């Protein structure tokens, strides 16, 4: 599969979780690394914690691998690198700390 | 134009609030003592800004982010940076700080520092 239906996969699994505020950027004019740049949040470290699982578990699923997690442990930003697409996990009181999204405040940014 | 090792001085390349530390150990269960990209090191903060989170005199943990004695890519590519900058790490590897200044190697994203990459303007 292409990024683009990555990225679907992985946004419906944070909605599963109850990801807030939920965002993509499209990466692709602005770096080599990725496609798109997911990110979204949630309201205590367990379900920071889940919604990372979900994001592996679906991207499992369809037999991506998850090529590591980091912060997991901390539960406070968890990266979740699908190479592809990569998708920011971020507690409530850290998302707007790192605020990923003025940091790129010229990607094409879609919500849901 | 040289290696880093103990007793170095490297600039932070961050908004930590450090501003330029002297390596104390490099980090490695190899025991060598030679640090580049991607490499772990202890250091001591020599200069820090007023109003920074990271204070002169504290023991951190660092990632080399650039060398100016590079390393050579897998692609035979040489790559070199003008100077030997680092970014301060929290223990699980996700940075102190909240920005990264200048390019970083992208190695750091297969050393599990795609947090720095993430928040990288440049990536070489």
């Amino acid at each position: 599969m292409n990024s683009q239906e990555l990225l679907a996969i992985a946004v419906d699994a944070i909605d599963n979780k109850k990801g807030e505020d939920t965002i993509s950027l499209e990466m692709k004019g602005i770096s080599d690394m990725t496609d798109y740049f997911v990110v979204t949040h949630g309201n205590n470290e367990r379900q920071v914690q889940a919604i990372a699982r979900a994001v592996k578990e679906v991207a499992n699923e369809q037999n991506i691998e998850v090529k590591r997690m980091e912060g997991y442990n901390e539960a406070r930003w968890i990266l979740i690198d699908l190479a592809d697409v990569v998708v920011h996990v971020f507690h409530k009181d850290e998302r707007n700390y790192y605020n990923i999204e003025k940091l790129y405040q010229d990607a094409p940014l879609e919500s849901y | 134009s040289h290696m880093i090792q103990q007793e170095t001085r490297l600039k932070v390349a961050d908004n930590s609030g450090a501003r330029e530390v002297l390596t104390i150990k490099v980090l490695g269960g190899s025991g060598r003592k030679t640090a580049n990209i991607g490499d772990v090191i202890v250091c001591t903060v020599k200069n820090a800004t007023p109003g920074g989170v990271v204070k002169k005199g504290d023991v951190v943990k660092a990632v080399i982010v650039r060398t100016k004695s590079g390393v050579r890519r897998n692609d035979g590519s040489y790559i070199k940076f003008d100077e030997n900058a680092c970014v301060i790490i929290r223990d699980d590897k996700g940075p102190r700080g909240t920005r990264i200044f200048g390019p970083v190697a992208r190695e750091l994203r297969e050393g599990n520092f795609m947090k720095i990459v993430s928040l990288a303007p440049e990536v070489l």
